[PDB]
């Protein structure tokens, strides 16, 4: 039986984080809570509708009646931040499985914005030697983990060509992510410049390069 | 009818009790008052549950026709699903 | 000269007494009307015995450390204790040392010391709800089975081992330098 | 205490089989059962199935029946999952975890996970890197692209430059194919003294590279 | 008081039923309908009703075990008695040749003489049982501080027993099995059914296991039992039977220190069910009669074995049982007893040697009054030794026999009171010349398999002290078949029953007892007519006189010393220890009993007490005269003899 459960949610610090789950008479079922956090395996925090093993703090809740199961956790922390999961047993009509939900992604706001640090490289003269144009643009160090990128050549924005990573979460608890554009020597040598435009928190930072 | 359920036993004059297929798998009782008559929305899989217990207790004082409806109450209980209601609209009646 | 001797006997004991046939059921089952018993647990909480602790000197008598490791001598105390005894029974018993909770590194070396018979009490409790720790401090894998503060190991012991019963008797691993 | 560990993680083609070893640690075996569930980056969680470690009653998902199978080794407490016919959507990572019980009419919760397995699958073959310069306080830095499968690191000096160094997460091409980078940030004036070199190291097909980066 | 009409749809029939009440009531004393209609709770809506269903554990699927429960109470005999238990009184029984029955009703009646709760409204029941009441019996106890505690409630009807486990939180869990015929299990709450529940299921009888989710996980742990072997066994032995494979279990598991820490694991959890089972199974086989009678025998035999586990867990875990004792049967018991002679018992046939032992266990409880019982299973013993081939490890039959008469004995060692110490002193005797090195092997293999040689053993209540680890091993059994480690186990064991540290090993039923200054420095006792001899490595005792025995230098002083009249002397005799005449000029053919009331022992020069007999007898004295006991042949080995004059002879040789 498919559940249902939001994308994400981000609160303040030291509030009631509160997360629910959505399924038909969800009440008369055992509903069992998750925590993930990158890196890790799932981790049971809350089992059998608010019924907690050793190792949990007690400021981990929650509860399940009719259409909506819940899982609160008192004063939130940044610790708390992590992937969480609804889980429940189905008889399968002969069939019996284990069905998890959608998930939700549950952080905790705190850490103030930070502009990216943008580098954007022009093809090195072994590259074009290979017959290879390709441009690095590296950015890093912002916060919070999402930012757009876009590639242009003079007057005109590049499509073709263009592959972007996924921020991720850095040693210095920031984010950095990559972009890459794959041009020829022919290509790169016909624009007078090419630049990596990069969006954040609705700003923009520009870097350009050249043949020259 | 069927109802939706949301009291001294000795003010039930009367009891109604009907099948699965009646009620799409919800087992409902009727109770009533002695005229004048007001009717009372109950829990049948309760309300069978009980009278089975009370035969029993009783089995060294029934008769013929008591252990008849002994065996036709837990005929009918054993016939009634429970877990069918995980699918069922618990508010369908309501 | 010998003797004949006559056979081994048993020694004549009394009648029986007689059966009480007025005796009712009344006097053989009194107070027909009876309740299943109960028993109430005696809880308390278990909080650091301050009269004790960490000692801070150095010390350590060649001949009675059964084994040694490092810089510190260890001790498997003779007499058998209660967990709790544990604590004052080192302190009373040598120079500087203490009840000793056993670490990652370090348990291998006291399993190996061990038979697969006895069961040995170590410095390891509660604190909350958790952060299970030491007179030194640090955090330590406890083998959560019973609700208990106490545990022990042995020679298959990975971990100190949670226990339903403290007031048993078993070795105590103090440790000296 | 509870412990699971797992191994048997690699790199497969569709097509292709893989089997995950699962090894039980502290407990009786037989007492519990196990359960299987996969993950895929960014994605949910997937119940594969179940077994009974002591009778050897299994439950499988639709999904995978007929191209799942589960079995274990009583003595050694080991548990084994074989998937078939692979195919790159089955790219993600897998875990086992204990499962006291499960039946037509019943079920418990998953109290211990193991580490769990990344399992890739792709057609691409193995491909050593080629290696570019990312000439230029000032940053400086290697690429390294066109390499399958992951990981690959990179080194600079053989270790001898530490603090300043950041490497940036291997981005996989449209082709199939990752790419990565590397980059220093150092006095603008080291540039004319300090000789920096990127070491490249591709296990998968015993490959180095040391790769000098001038301005 | 208002009879209600009530219509229900049957196949589309609306058919009708009335129902009565005070017509019922009335007959039926203990029926109000009112309280469980509270308990009904007919106005509960789906949801609350489903959180039940929910909370409750489910059992995963039934096991499905076929079986066939064995008859344990056999038909009537054509020309016994009948009795009736209620009205039991001095006539119609004499004799122990006399076949009889007792009405199963009367009987029944006083084995659940008492009414109270058996199903409580508790967190674990309230929601799954409708409130009970009726009549019940019980066994009970607590332990670990009473963190734990399990009660084994039981009815004529039905098996209810419960596990509960208390945490320093304050934290509780609960497990409850529920064991009889299906087709009589308890009223369950609201729409809830067996097979949902029922974890092993046979012809007539089931198991079902009643507790929630939550603590079902606790629980397993833990205690994870074996319900297939359980449940078969608890139906298909014989109340007998089972009783006594119960008991066996209890006293090997206290015997080597257990119940002294007890320990919450399976074995023991599960054994405290299967005590529970012991009493319900007997109970329910007078039930399960037809309201016709029980032959005496059948009763004796299941009684004996309840009673002994009574008496044995009482002290292991010092549980304590309610109901299931039947005054009438014991009044009758009494009754047979006041016919007989004890000190007569031992000549009567075998089979009904153990028919009297059995109602004596049972006609006298706890050995509280009638002490003369003791003479009863001396008489037994006796003539048991007089057939008994020398130094041989018993025999099947004749250790069941002395089991069952050893009971008495157990109880009596309970108080120090020094009532027929003469008569008990006997009996320790005998039993310590049966104690032979092949039956300290056969008990040690015994005790390493699980059988019936390591259950039952006279040594147990010998007077030899100088048994240790060493000298048990070198009895021990020398087949490949052993696990030689079990068996060095066993003798820990075996070392453990005879600690001086347990209560039946006190002796001091014996007034020489207080002759003895060192008690860790005795070596055997031998309480003989007029004197009580004393062996011990200690020098200083209260003797009258003192012996020192021929050994090696670096051996064990052996120190002889006679009690007169076992009236201890201000000290020892001041000065060396006598030496021992002998006797060259002695003929094997003797003409009649001349050591008869004699005891007659042999060492080894290095390892101390090899053997002890005692002369009852003729055809005793016969048989080790006519047998090659005396090696003259063997340098090492001495034979001396102790008499009633208080004085020790050595044997030189024999023509
Ligand atoms: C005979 O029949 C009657 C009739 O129903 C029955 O009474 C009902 O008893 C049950 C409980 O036994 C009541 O249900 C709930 O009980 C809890 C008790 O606290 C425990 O459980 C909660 C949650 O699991 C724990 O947090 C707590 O620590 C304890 O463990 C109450 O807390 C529940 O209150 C809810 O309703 C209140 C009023 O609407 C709210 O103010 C409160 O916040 C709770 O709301 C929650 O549930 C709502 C249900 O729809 C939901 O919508 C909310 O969002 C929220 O989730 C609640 O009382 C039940 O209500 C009782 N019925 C009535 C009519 O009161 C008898 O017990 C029964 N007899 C027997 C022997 O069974
Ligand atoms: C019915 O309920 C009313 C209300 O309390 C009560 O007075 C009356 O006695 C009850 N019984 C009957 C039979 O009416
Ligand atoms: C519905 O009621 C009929 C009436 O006899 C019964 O036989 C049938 O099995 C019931 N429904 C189900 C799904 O069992
Ligand atoms: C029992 O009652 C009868 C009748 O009164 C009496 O003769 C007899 O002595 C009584 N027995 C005892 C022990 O009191
Ligand atoms: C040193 O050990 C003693 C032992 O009782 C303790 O009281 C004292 O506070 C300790 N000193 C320090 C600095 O910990
Ligand atoms: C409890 O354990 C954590 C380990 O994750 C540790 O960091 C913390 O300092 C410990 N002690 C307390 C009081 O939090
Ligand atoms: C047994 O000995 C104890 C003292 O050791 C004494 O209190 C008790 O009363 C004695 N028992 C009897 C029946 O005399
Ligand atoms: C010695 O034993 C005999 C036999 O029992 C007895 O009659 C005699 O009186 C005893 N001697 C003394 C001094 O009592
Ligand atoms: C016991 O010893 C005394 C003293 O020598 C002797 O007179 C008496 O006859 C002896 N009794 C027997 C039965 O030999």
């Amino acid at each position: 039986y498919e559940l249902t459960q939001p994308p994400s949610v981000s609160v303040a610090p030291g509030q009631r984080a509160t997360i629910t789950c959505g399924g038909h008479n969800i009440g008369a079922k055992n509903v069992h809570w998750y925590q993930q956090k990158p890196g890790q395996a799932p981790v049971l925090v809350i089992q059998y509708d608010s019924d907690r093993p050793s190792g949990i703090p007690e400021r981990f809740s929650g509860s399940n009646s009719g259409s909506t199961a819940t899982l609160t956790i008192s004063r939130v922390e940044a610790g708390d931040e992590a992937d969480y999961y609804c889980q429940v047993w189905d008889s399968g009509r002969g069939h019996p499985l284990y069905v998890f939900g959608g998930g939700t992604k549950v952080t905790v706001l705190g850490q103030p914005k930070a502009n990216p640090t943008v580098t954007l490289f022009p093809p090195s003269s072994e590259e074009l030697q290979a017959n290879k144009a390709t441009l690095v643009c590296l950015i890093s160090d912002f916060y919070p983990g999402a930012v757009t990128v876009a590639w242009k050549a003079d007057s005109s924005p590049v499509k073709a060509g263009v592959e972007t990573t996924t921020p991720s979460k850095q040693s210095n608890n920031k984010y950095a992510a990559s972009s890459y554009l794959s041009l020829t020597p022919e290509q790169w040598k016909s624009h007078r410049s090419y630049s990596c435009q990069v969006t954040h928190e609705g700003s923009t930072v520009e870097k350009t390069v050249a043949p020259t | 009818p069927c109802c939706h359920v949301t009291l001294a036993l000795e003010n039930i004059s009367d009891i109604y009790l009907v099948s699965n297929q009646t009620c799409d798998g919800f087992s409902l009782a009727s109770l009533n008052s002695p005229q004048l008559v007001i009717s009372r929305c109950a829990n049948g899989l309760n309300v069978v549950s009980f009278f089975i217990s009370i035969l029993k207790r009783s089995s060294s004082a029934l008769t013929g026709h008591l252990r008849e409806l002994l065996t036709t109450l837990e005929t009918l209980y054993g016939s009634f699903s429970v877990e069918d209601l995980f699918g069922a609209n618990l508010n369908r009646y309501a | 000269t010998w003797v004949p001797k006559p056979n081994v006997e048993v020694w004549p004991v009394d009648p029986p007494p007689p059966v009480n046939f007025n005796k009712t059921a009344e006097q053989e089952y009194g107070d027909k009307e009876v309740k299943l018993p109960h028993w109430t647990p005696t809880l308390h909480t278990f909080q650091v015995p301050q009269n004790y602790t960490k000692a801070n000197c150095t010390y350590c008598n060649t001949r009675e450390y059964t084994f040694s490791y490092k810089g510190c001598c260890f001790y498997f105390t003779k007499k058998k204790h209660t967990w709790n005894g544990c604590f004052q029974a080192c302190a009373e018993l040598y120079p500087c040392t203490y009840f000793y909770g056993p670490t990652p590194d370090i348990l291998p070396v006291v399993t190996r010391n061990l038979n697969a018979i006895e069961s040995l009490w170590v410095g390891v409790y509660r604190v909350g709800e958790g952060n299970w720790t030491s007179l030194d401090g640090g955090t330590f894998k406890v083998y959560q089975i019973f609700g208990s503060h106490c545990t022990y190991v042995s020679k298959f012991s990975t971990v100190p081992v949670s226990h339903h019963e403290c007031s048993f008797l078993k070795p105590c691993l103090c440790v000296s330098q | 205490q509870v412990q699971l560990v797992q191994s048997g993680a690699d790199v497969k083609k569709p097509g292709a089989s893989v089997k995950v070893s699962c090894k039980a640690s502290g407990y009786t075996f037989i007492h519990f059962g196990i359960s299987w569930v996969r993950q895929a980056p960014g994605q949910g969680l997937e119940w594969m199935g179940w077994i009974d470690t002591n009778n050897g009653n299994t439950n499988y998902a639709q999904s995978l029946q007929g191209r799942v199978t589960m079995t274990t080794d009583t003595s050694t407490g080991t548990a084994y999952m074989e998937l078939r016919s692979l195919s790159t959507d089955d790219t993600a990572v897998y875990f086992c975890a204990r499962a006291l019980e499960m039946g037509h009419r019943s079920g418990f919760p998953f109290d211990y996970w193991g580490q769990g397995v990344l399992v890739t699958v792709s057609p691409a073959s193995t491909k050593g890197p080629s290696v570019f310069p990312l000439a230029p306080t000032a940053a400086l830095g290697c690429l390294v692209k066109d390499y399958f499968p992951e990981p690959v690191t990179v080194s600079w000096n053989s270790g001898a430059l530490t603090s300043g160094v950041h490497t940036f997460p291997a981005v996989l091409q449209s082709s199939g194919l990752y790419s990565l980078s590397s980059v220093v940030t150092v006095p603008s004036s080291s540039l004319g003294t300090q000789t920096y070199i990127c070491n490249v190291n591709h296990k998968p097909s015993n490959t180095k590279v040391d790769k000098r980066v001038e301005p | 008081l208002s009879e209600v009409k009530l219509h229900l749809d049957i196949e589309g029939h609306a058919s009708h039923y009335t129902i009565p009440w005070t017509e019922l009531m009335a007959k039926v004393p203990g029926l109000s309908p009112e309280a469980l209609w509270r308990e009904a709770n007919v106005t509960e809506d789906l949801a609350s009703m489903l959180n039940r269903y929910k909370l409750i554990y489910k059992t995963s699927g039934t096991l499905g075990i076929a079986l066939a429960e064995p008859v344990d109470i056999p038909a009537v005999s054509e020309g016994s008695m009948q009795v009736d238990a209620s009205k039991v009184h001095p006539g119609v029984i004499s004799g122990l040749n006399s076949p009889a029955c007792m009405l199963s009703a009367p009987l029944e009646k006083q084995l659940f003489y008492y009414i109270g709760t058996m199903l409580p409204n508790t967190r674990p029941h309230s929601y799954v049982f409708y409130q009970l009441r009726c009549h019940l019996s019980y066994v009970a106890l607590s332990i670990n501080g009473d963190k734990f505690q399990y009660t084994g409630a039981m009815t004529s009807k039905f098996l209810m027993g419960t596990y509960k486990r208390v945490t320093e939180k304050g934290d509780e869990h609960v497990l409850s099995l529920v064991f009889g015929k299906t087709k009589d299990l308890p009223d369950l709450r609201g729409p809830f059914s067996y097979p949902s529940l029922t974890s092993a299921q046979s012809g007539d009888y089931s198991l079902v296991i009643v507790t929630t989710f939550v603590h079902y996980a606790n629980f397993h742990n833990y205690f994870v039992p074996n319900l297939k072997d359980m449940f078969s066994r608890a139906v298909t032995m014989t109340a007998a039977s089972y009783a006594r494979y119960v008991l066996q279990k209890l006293v090997l598991l206290e015997m080597k220190g257990g119940c002294r820490e007890p320990e919450l694991d399976t074995e023991t959890l599960t054994t405290m069910f299967e005590v529970s089972v012991a009493f319900f199974k007997v109970g329910h086989a007078v039930g399960e009669t037809g309201n016709g009678c029980v032959d005496l025998r059948w009763l004796a035999k299941s009684f004996f074995e309840l009673t002994v586990l009574k008496d044995i867990i009482g002290i292991c875990y010092g549980a304590t049982v309610k109901g299931m004792q039947s005054y009438g049967l014991e009044r009758l018991a009494a009754m047979l007893m006041a016919t007989v002679k004890m000190e007569e018992l031992g000549h009567l046939t075998t089979e009904k040697q153990e028919y009297a032992l059995r109602l004596a266990t049972v006609g006298y409880p706890k050995a509280g009054v009638y002490s003369g019982l003791i003479g009863g299973a001396t008489s037994v013993l006796l003539s048991a030794y007089n057939r008994h081939p020398l130094f041989q490890p018993l025999h099947t039959v004749m250790r069941e026999t002395l089991f069952i008469g050893s009971h008495v004995v157990l109880r009596e060692l309970r108080l120090n009171v020094t009532t027929q110490g003469p008569n008990l002193a006997l009996y320790q005797l005998l039993s310590t010349a049966l104690c032979s090195a092949l039956e300290i092997g056969e008990v040690l293999r015994g005790l390493a398999l699980g059988t019936e040689s390591g259950l039952f053993s006279p040594c147990y209540l010998s007077l030899r002290f100088d048994l240790t680890r060493d000298k048990l091993l070198s009895m021990a059994p020398q087949e490949a078949t052993l696990d030689q480690a079990a068996v060095s186990y066993a003798v820990d064991g075996f070392l453990g029953r005879l600690s001086l540290e347990r209560e039946d090993r006190d002796a001091w039923h014996l007034p020489a007892y207080k002759c003895v200054d060192r008690l860790d420095k005795v070596l055997m006792i031998i309480p003989l007519i007029n004197v009580t001899f004393i062996i011990s490595s200690d020098r200083e005792v209260r003797g009258s006189a003192l012996y020192e025995a021929s050994t090696t230098y670096l051996s064990s002083s052996l120190f002889l010393s006679p009690v007169i009249m076992n009236k201890c002397s201000q000290g020892a005799v001041a000065g060396e220890p006598r030496q021992i005449p002998k006797i060259q000029n002695f003929t094997r053919t003797q003409k009649s009993c001349i050591f008869c009331g004699f005891a007659l022992l042999s060492y080894d020069e290095k390892e101390g007490l090899e053997t002890t007999t005692y002369i009852t007898s003729q055809e005793v004295q016969n048989s080790i005269l006519s047998s090659n006991y005396f090696d003259f042949d063997n340098l090492h080995v001495h034979y001396l003899l102790l008499t009633t004059n208080g004085t020790v002879m050595e044997i030189a040789g024999l023509y």
